[PDB]
């Protein structure tokens, strides 16, 4: 037999989160801690200070003229107003708060022998061994900037009746899948936030059989969600989603988009991490949705689904020349540098990386998500 | 190693010269320099003299 | 009133709410203080002998 000399491959795997977090320099000799200032406004509730007269000149608890209230009788009943004669009457306060992040460290090496490097049919193996390492190296820097993200979420909306994750189930009167009407209040939640749009509407073309949309918001999901998706209907009853080919053209395709609803436009992210065993237990009346084994009971999958604001969070970055992340690549090759003060043969070497990363949620109320279950 | 001659002005000290160029007005164009300091102590700083 | 009061010593200032705290409460000069080595008499009354 005759060895081909070609070696079968496969790339690395695509990354969204990371392109998104931006960085913020931070010099050394200083620690492992960031902080900045937030003044909050003048009326908002979290104005709690002790600085209040009122209208008629005696104190008061609270020192915000009214807080975040639409209320047209609280309004008119705590409203500023001065006679002719006035003098020492009306008093505010003002309050800031601060936010902190902080910064971790990684690594991992693997070793290797100096026969295996000379007596082996195939040439070139240490590169490939460096190729999968730096591979992995990414893949997992990766998954855990997304795993954090989805730990620090701020606006979460439960599909279904659910409250908590142990309550979210497929099983019973009312299963626990996203739906239009949770869309439309994801939307209004974020419009409430004042959380500013990414994309815009997408007027008509001229060519046949072309439909006209309006998503300005862009949203993750995992591959496992996706034919839960397609098969939503509206409020009316007739098709939601509307695939990429009838607004490609007078528009833009973004990387990995299937798609666009209401008003999000959807993206489809490989590496989407799920929760396992989260659900509540599941009978022998499951009607199909995707379940694990938890202490030997079956547990249903609670599934992310997720819609990252602008400068919600930011990226410390220590030494890495202002990107997110660099790594340190180390390697000594068998010899007399590796013969060992114990072992003067030298027949071994390894190869080492390392790095430094830490998150800051400057906003928090931005970052938003929907827990729902997947169908297998 | 432990010579020294009686006259202080005719002992021997050993110093240290840098020869580099330098920003010396920050906005972005680098220039010849001299320096040279003693122990801990810096006695001469100027640009390059040589043509 | 704004009063600072003395955010060192356990008390807060008023502007500041019940998570945070002032970021700088002291002046730092940069530049420390160091002692000199002590002379030596003895070791000039030496003549080496290399070997």
């Amino acid at each position: 037999f005759f060895w081909l000399k070609k070696a079968i491959i496969t790339a690395r795997k695509e990354q969204y989160f990371m392109p998104l977090a931006s960085v913020t320099n931070m010099p050394k000799h200083y620690g492992k801690t960031i902080k900045v200032y937030e003044y909050v406004p003048l009326l908002d509730d979290r104005n709690i200070n002790d600085q209040g007269i009122d209208a008629s000149g005696a104190t008061i608890v609270n020192g915000n003229l009214y807080g975040s209230s639409k209320d047209i009788g609280n309004i008119t009943s705590k409203l500023p107003l001065l006679t002719e004669n006035g003098g020492r009457v009306n008093r505010v306060g003002f309050t800031r708060i601060a936010r902190e992040g902080s910064i971790h460290k990684f690594g991992f090496f693997y070793e290797f022998t100096q026969e295996s490097i000379d007596f082996d049919s195939d040439d070139g193996l240490m590169e490939h061994l460096s190729r999968e390492l730096m591979n992995g190296a990414t893949q997992i820097t990766e998954a855990v900037l997304q795993k954090d993200l989805l730990a620090a979420a701020g606006t979460v909306l439960y599909a279904g009746a659910a409250t908590s994750d142990a309550t979210i189930t497929g099983e019973g009167s009312t299963p626990s899948v996203v739906s239009y009407k949770n869309l439309m209040r994801l939307d209004q939640i974020l419009t409430e936030n004042r959380t500013p749009t990414q994309t815009t509407i997408i007027t008509g073309s001229r060519m046949i059989d072309t439909k006209v949309i309006g998503a300005t918001r862009v949203m993750y999901v995992g591959s496992e969600l996706v034919p839960e998706l397609k098969a939503m209907k509206d409020l009316f009853g007739n098709k939601a989603f509307i695939e990429t080919q009838h607004y490609a053209d007078a528009g833009t395709i973004m990387n990995g988009e299937v798609g666009s609803i209401d008003k999000f436009r959807i993206i489809q992210v490989p590496e989407m991490l799920h929760w396992a065993g989260a659900g509540a237990q599941a009978t022998g009346a499951n009607p199909g949705y995707r379940t694990s084994m938890v202490s030997g009971q079956e547990h249903y999958d609670v599934y992310p689904m997720l819609v990252v604001g602008d400068d919600s969070f930011t990226s410390i970055g220590f030494q890495t020349d202002g990107k997110s992340l660099k790594f340190t690549v180390m390697t000594k090759m068998p010899g007399k540098e590796t013969a060992d003060r114990n072992d003067p043969y030298g027949e071994t070497g390894f190869s080492s990386i390392k790095w430094y990363y830490g998150i800051l949620v400057k906003r928090p109320e931005r970052l938003a998500l929907i827990k729902t279950v997947a169908p297998l | 190693q432990e010579f020294q001659i009686s006259d202080p002005m005719r002992k021997r000290v050993v110093a240290y010269e840098y020869w580099g160029f330098w920003d010396i007005e920050g906005n972005g164009v680098l220039e010849p320099i001299v320096a040279t300091w003693i122990g801990s102590t810096l006695i001469r700083l100027e640009k390059n003299p040589y043509p | 009133m704004l009063n600072y009061n003395a955010p060192t010593d356990g008390q807060k200032s008023s502007i500041d709410g019940a998570n945070s705290d002032q970021m700088q409460t002291f002046f730092w000069l940069k530049k420390a203080i160091i002692t000199a080595r002590k002379e030596q008499y003895f070791m000039p009354l030496a003549s080496v002998t290399n070997m």
